[PDB]
RNA sequence: CUGCCGAUAAGGUCUUCAAAA
RNA sequence: GGUACACGAAAAACCUUACCUAGACUUGACAUCCUUGGCAAAAUUAUGGAAACAUAAUGGAGGUUAACCGAGUGACAGGUGGUGCAUGGUUGUCGUCAGCUCGUGUCGUGAGAUGUUGGGUUAAGUCCCGCAACGAGCGCAACCCUUAUCGUUAGUUACAUUGUCUAGCGAGACUGCUAAUGCAAAUUGGAGGAAGGAAGGGAUGACGUCAAAUCAUCAUGCCCCUUAUGUCUAGGGCUGCAAACGUGCUACAAUGGCCAAUACAAACAGUCGCCAGCUUGUAAAAGUGAGCAAAUCUGUAAAGUUGGUCUCAGUUCGGAUUGAGGGCUGCAAUUCGUCCUCAUGAAGUCGGAAUCACUAGUAAUCGCGAAUCAGCUAUGUCGCGGUGAAUACGUUCUCG
């Protein structure tokens, strides 16, 4: 049957949110609220090379801070910092340039046990050509030798470019969904193949959160560590 | 010694909780290691705003979900602040969650 | 298919005559979820009651309810064809509670005026085994007496 | 016929009355929460991922 | 229900054209779209043609059509007759 | 030597102030007369069901302070303030009156309607066919 | 504890594959 | 069909709008890429105009082109056009039912079996025993929210009849103690307790079935159109009408109709708004006009209590339909807005065969608020409180 989405249940009690503003009149709260979309829609479209896995918002009445997290930040940083310009502009051109932009690229720790990377690793996977069966198993074997709990990776679409759609899973450990305490990572991509469009959804348990709090600690970006800059 | 501020009367109001909690911990420290009588922390009643959205994209309406968006409200009203207090209040730095009605 | 037996709410007794029953019809004329309204209606009653009989309105009261109470039920049991019958012992408070739901329903249809004097007329008319509830009673005795071949088998 | 029913939303109309609300994520003309100008289906994709601060899910 | 103070309506096109064309004497049919225009005492002696949705319905005004609005003497739909289902 | 009573029920509260007196009960729900406050559809006997029982001769003033609710419901939020009043002076009264469940909460509140429902528990009717 | 109780247009998907990691 | 029919649509007069009739446009209303300049687009006033659009005007923020304003320019933009039987995503259903499988091992030539079936206990594949099975995963349960008692912090915009109330933290209920019987889980009773044996409610919905629903939220393979299936505007249409069905409202009445006085809520919402009071008006409302960015100000609570009257009538029931006069929103109320006042007074006196919901603050019923919204016969939807029942003996029949 269906399912609730499960970074939605998680939301405001173990997790908290991607953006962090208030705005002051219900006009200047959709378009703050499109504009943040577009900027998380740009990070995550284009620069892809980069394993962008979370890109964070925090605006106030007029000054606006992005925190980008990545695992291979020299794609974003360039050459002697000149991608970097690039994507300024462009933030820059979204939001306006009566504001105040601080973009904070941080690296992040422990890529692998993260559903965004891997779903964008398996979409990149289906759109080369690369067979299903192998390319899934390898990405979970890699990640399980990355120390975490267990993975489910359902793959669903028109399967090896088939003209009848199938679905594929493979959990391996125990992935409480129906447990509000633990913590569940949930990404979903479209792999664009030449036959038409793959669904690709990856959860991930990482643990049990046994300190309660609605998060404001970091979730595997402490192990190593975790700076760089661009900001102010 | 002056005042030059009576009945500065702070507002406190965020969607969360405990940030809310941890912004009064914060300001009470500040403004007792300073020479304030605080009147008080007190908690106002949060006004709860609800949507209900259905499910499913073109049929079945019977199936809608809900959310919720509390807005958590305190107050705290100072006696006499002087320059002393005011000049300490400078270097805060509010959570950006937290939203102040400084009424003067 | 249950295996359980429902609980049981109380009965509360009576706040005037003390005599808990009064509550229980009390609720069986109720109508639209209007406590105030329905206790007013009976209550009048036992006062025209008084203007009429002379007597006290418990004692008639009970006299017209256990007259009316039934003690044979006929439990329908289709096999093939229609159905036989069969009759069996009622329970001492589903007595009370038939007798109560006859009363009421025999006294919203009387030709006479207002439901007051409407209620009051038969339960008078109940103290001397001749009204409409009696004759109800009397039809349902009388089938179980003639369907008094089949009581022996139940289910 | 979608596109064009977008821009022309954007552009002012000649009458007050002629102007209505339409989603600014998607082109949904129905069904548009004005406290957030998102519509009904995507107001769900948004609360979801935790874009609206304080938007959790209830148990009254 | 119309309201007093805002009084009657027309869109002053058929108002602008009525007034040049009363003056005129030899009068022609007045094709007029505004169906929304209520009939003005000077109206009274021309000829309109209102849309109907397709064509332009003759309407002939007088002296006692005074009053309502001018699409309102023409029609929109057209149903005479059923078809048995069975 | 006054006694305070506490009493809720359907989101209505109650304060209940027990006076040692001799001169008649004189029994006052919000500085106004019982008779006049509630309808005296005979509600007035149920708030003092358990100060009848074991008596009312001691003739304590009440002084009764009830915010909220209809009239039923300020009748139960007092019933349990006097009862909870009634546990400060002679704590055996409390043995019988815990027996007759006089001193328990009702924790019975309406329930929140339901979506798809035409109301707490009722639902829309079903058509098959 | 044996009332009664009849029918249901044609042709159709769906396993691609282990060479292996 | 159940799982469509107050469904998408949480607002069709214009707009929406995807439809029809017409008047207009063609790298196009919107976009990028390229050679190339910016010394504008708006808005508004004129004339012709149904308005699209044209000819004339103030030639316009700015920042030297940033964004956009353009020229030239072909790739192209555009499609609510087809295919949900190509799909992604989301959802209904069995069903919050208790199931669905895997690893190793064993049996069988084999599909396959075992575990998962036996005996007890539950709402439960929940647990304990037995056991060629030993373990594990998803589901179940608990962790989350809310209501019920109390402690602590805080005391204004609550209270101020002094400890309510509001919201942070914490305590509390754990089959924890006892009696019975069972190997053990566990069942029942009692004690104390605000709460007793999933204390009530909510979120939470396994593998899968029905090629179930959606290309018209969005995205997308493929096919089709490309001076037209694309675009702008005015008018009509989505509101028809011999009919049938579904879901609701109002009734057929003295448990009531009308009039007067009058007591008691919770939740939510509010600066193009809530609108107090006052003046005018038979009334919808208008004018004046404070107060409130809100525990402060505003959004009249009704059923209910008492008094008067009707006296069982197609009526002082019932309000349909129809005519006229008014008020509000809006360019605009005829197609097709609703409210008030006056006038009229259809059917209908408990509804055939057959059917639906509900196990306590529940059914029934009375009001209040919010969403989309300039306005809307939303009687719809989502919420909040006031009053407040009856019954469950049992699984023989009935459906799953
Ligand atoms: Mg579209
Ligand atoms: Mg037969
Ligand atoms: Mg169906
Ligand atoms: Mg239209
Ligand atoms: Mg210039
Ligand atoms: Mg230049
Ligand atoms: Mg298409
Ligand atoms: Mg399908
Ligand atoms: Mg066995
Ligand atoms: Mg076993
Ligand atoms: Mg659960
Ligand atoms: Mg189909
Ligand atoms: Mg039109
Ligand atoms: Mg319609
Ligand atoms: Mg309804
Ligand atoms: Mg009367
Ligand atoms: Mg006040
Ligand atoms: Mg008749
Ligand atoms: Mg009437
Ligand atoms: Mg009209
Ligand atoms: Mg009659
Ligand atoms: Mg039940
Ligand atoms: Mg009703
Ligand atoms: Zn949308």
């Amino acid at each position: 049957g269906q399912k609730v989405n499960s970074n939605g249940l998680r939301f405001g009690i173990n997790k908290n949110w991607i953006s962090r503003w208030t705005a002051n009149s219900h006009a200047q709260t959709a378009k703050w609220l499109i504009e943040d979309e577009k900027i998380r829609n740009l990070f995550f479209v284009n620069y892809r090379n980069a394993q962008v896995s979370n890109v964070e918002i925090e605006r106030t009445q007029a000054t606006v801070d992005v925190f980008v997290y990545a695992a291979q930040p020299a794609f974003l940083i360039g050459s002697e910092n000149k991608n970097i310009q690039k994507i300024t502009k462009q933030i820059k051109q979204i939001i306006g340039r009566t504001t105040n932009l601080d973009l904070t690229i941080n690296e992040i720790g422990s890529p692998m046990l993260s559903a965004r990377i891997i779903a964008r690793d398996l979409a990149n996977a289906i759109e080369a050509r690369v067979p299903l069966r192998t390319a899934m198993r390898q990405s979970l074997i890699k990640v399980l030798k990355a120390g975490a709990n267990g993975i489910k990776v359902l793959v669903s679409g028109r399967l090896n470019g088939a003209e009848i759609a199938r679905d594929k899973m493979y959990i391996e450990g125990n992935m409480p969904l129906s447990t509000l305490r633990a913590d569940i990572d949930y990404a979903l991509e479209k792999a664009q193949t030449t036959y038409g469009v793959i669904g690709v959804k990856v959860w991930i348990n990482r643990g049990m959160i046994y300190t309660k709090g609605l998060n404001r600690t970091p979730a595997h970006i402490l192990h190593p560590q975790k700076k760089q800059p661009n900001r102010q | 010694n002056a005042v030059k501020y009576p009945e500065l009367k702070i507002k406190l109001e965020s969607y969360d909780s405990t940030l809310l909690d941890l912004t009064t911990k914060k300001i009470v420290e500040v403004v007792k290691g300073v020479d304030v009588k605080i009147k008080g922390p007190l908690p106002l009643p949060t006004k709860k705003e609800v949507i209900t959205i259905i499910r499913s994209p073109h049929v079945d309406k019977a199936s809608r979900e809900q959310f919720e968006k509390n807005r958590h409200k305190r107050l705290m009203i100072l006696v006499d602040v002087n320059q002393g207090a005011i000049d300490s209040l400078k270097r805060i730095k509010i959570p950006v969650g937290v939203t102040l009605r400084f009424s003067k | 298919m249950r295996k359980n037996r429902a609980p049981k709410r109380t009965v509360l007794p009576d706040p005037v005559f003390n005599n808990t029953l009064v509550t229980r019809i009390i609720n069986v004329i109720m109508e639209d979820g209007k406590k105030g309204l329905a206790q007013r209606i009976l209550y009048g009653a036992f006062d025209l009651i008084e203007q009429r009989t002379k007597e006290k309105p418990l004692t008639v009261f009970e006299r017209a309810v256990g007259n009316v109470m039934p003690r044979l039920e006929l439990r329908v049991r289709r096999i093939a064809g229609s159905n036989y019958q069969v009759p069996t012992e009622v329970p001492q408070d589903r007595k009370i509670a038939l007798a109560l739901r006859w009363i009421a329903m025999f006294a919203r249809k009387r030709h006479e005026k207002t439901m007051l004097e409407k209620i009051a007329n038969e339960i008078i008319d109940a103290s001397n085994n001749t009204g409409a509830a009696i004759k109800k009673k009397d039809d349902t005795h009388k089938m179980a007496e003639a369907n008094k071949a089949f009581a022996h088998m139940r289910w | 016929a979608k596109k064009s029913l977008k821009v022309k939303q954007t552009r002012i109309p000649k009458f007050a009355v002629r102007a209505y609300t339409r989603c600014q994520r998607c082109g949904r003309a129905r069904a548009v929460l004005s406290h957030f100008g998102v519509c009904r289906l995507c107001f769900r994709e948004l609360a979801y991922a935790g874009a609206i601060p304080g938007v959790k899910k209830a148990s009254w | 229900s119309r309201s007093a103070k805002k009084g009657a309506f027309v869109d002053a096109h058929l108002l602008k054209k009525v007034i040049d064309m009363n003056k005129q004497e030899k009068k022609r049919p007045i094709k007029t779209w505004s169906r929304r225009s209520t009939i003005f005492p000077e109206f009274v002696g021309n000829t309109f043609a209102v849309h109907n949705g397709k064509t332009f319905i003759n309407v002939y005004v007088t002296d006692d059509m005074v009053g309502h609005k001018l699409g309102e003497f023409s029609p929109t739909r057209n149903f005479k007759q059923h078809t048995a289902n069975r | 030597q006054s006694y305070y009573g506490l009493g809720r029920r359907k989101s209505s509260s109650a304060k209940v102030y027990l006076t040692p007196t001799q001169d008649k009960g004189k029994i006052t729900v919000n500085r106004r007369d019982p008779s006049e406050y509630f309808p005296n559809k005979l509600v007035i006997q149920d708030m003092e069901q358990p100060l009848d029982l074991t008596d009312l001769k001691k003739n304590f003033d009440i002084n009764v302070v009830v915010k909220g609710g209809g009239f039923t419901g300020q009748a139960g939020a007092i019933r349990l303030g006097i009862v909870r009043a009634l546990l400060q002076f002679n704590p055996e009264l409390k043995k019988i009156l815990k027996s007759k469940k006089l001193t328990t909460r009702d924790k019975r509140v309406k329930e929140r309607k339901k979506f798809g429902l035409y109301g707490a528990r009722r639902a829309p009717q079903f058509t098959k066919r």
